[PDB]
């Protein structure tokens, strides 16, 4: 999961 | 305890992991920064005597992406074996669930795969 | 709403306490997890998810999904069972299914 | 028993012909796949997948199962939704979830 | 007609895959050995006409694990992007469902990831 | 999958 | 998930 | 998949 990206 | 620290994917997203004695999962999704604006629990379960020889270490965990500042209206389950030694993993699968209306339901979960190192990439 | 004891389609039982800021705890089995305290007003689903290690079973389970009030409350879910295998066998570790909770039998 | 019209439970129809040798072709769009055309007779169901490429949604859905016979058919199955992506969206790019497919609407 | 040709994993399964010029794919399983006893037949789809911005190309196929020698009362489909290039992928998840007994449909289904490259590792 | 919703 | 099946 | 392992 990129999270950086997803928040 | 080698569960208990910091792991990072090659996205590098970082996550803290305490790992209490009975099979607790602890911890904390951190930013690339690193405060709490970005900051998001993690709580989740381990096997706590697993097989010791040579087998993985089964676990799973949590994060919801609210915290007191933002909210994603999605949470992310992760599930995997700890592998230890001088190249510890933890390889896992995950589900990324937002919350949507009924009529979106059937579309409201991701899939991928995570590899998670004690090396920051 | 999502506070109380749920059952899934095939018998299993799990009672949970979403407490005010997120945490999900309970018994399925100690279970563990987080939800949406605050969810969308536009009819959006609450997104939660918990894992219950089968501590001896050498595996866990992470549920993934939904939960949806009303009448007919629901946690609609995708779940994840991950076993502790040799290395040789990690790529057949994890099995993949749904299960569909509601507040009655 | 797997070749003919099927129905999933929110709409979608699925016209399948199962060949002598483990093809599966059809509509849903074209449809293609394959499945265990001499299944164990343990009472074990018959393994299959398809796939469905969405031309255009530039995107396709595989369908992994199992079709389970009798007067109340089924097959159970669960599905991946992959999305054309860019690179830096390929994280996102697969959906999850399940269908059952009975011989009547 | 970039999909075309053979992909591998990094556990090595071999794939040889025909694209058809309006969505087919076709092919085969390979064993290290390449013979036929150990030869399965793949069909798929995939994107004819994807967006030629850079983004990957949506695919899937299936594999049965039946020939006219062995059956593993099972089948595997493959999810995911084809992206071109130097370093050319395909990007995939997969599940792998067990024919089973009614009582044990609930765990016929494995998932995991493959990532398939055009070098033989 | 709801196939009308997403095409 | 069948629990009591896979314990 | 393993392939060669499952077969």
């Amino acid at each position: 999961m990129d999270v950086e990206a997803w928040l | 305890a080698g569960i208990t620290g910091t792991w990072y994917n090659q996205l590098g997203s970082t996550f803290i992991v305490t790992a209490g004695a009975d099979g607790a999962l602890t911890g904390t999704y951190e930013s690339a920064v690193g405060n709490a604006e970005s900051r998001y629990v993690l709580t989740g379960r381990y096997d706590s005597a697993p097989a010791t020889d040579g087998s993985g270490t089964a676990l799973g965990w949590t994060v919801a992406w609210k915290n007191n500042y933002r909210n994603a209206h999605s949470a992310t389950t992760w599930s995997g074996q700890y592998v230890g030694g001088a190249e510890a993993r933890i390889n896992t699968q995950w589900l990324l669930t937002s919350g949507t209306t009924e009529a979106n339901a059937w579309k409201s979960t991701l899939v991928g795969h995570d590899t998670f190192t004690k090396v920051k990439p």
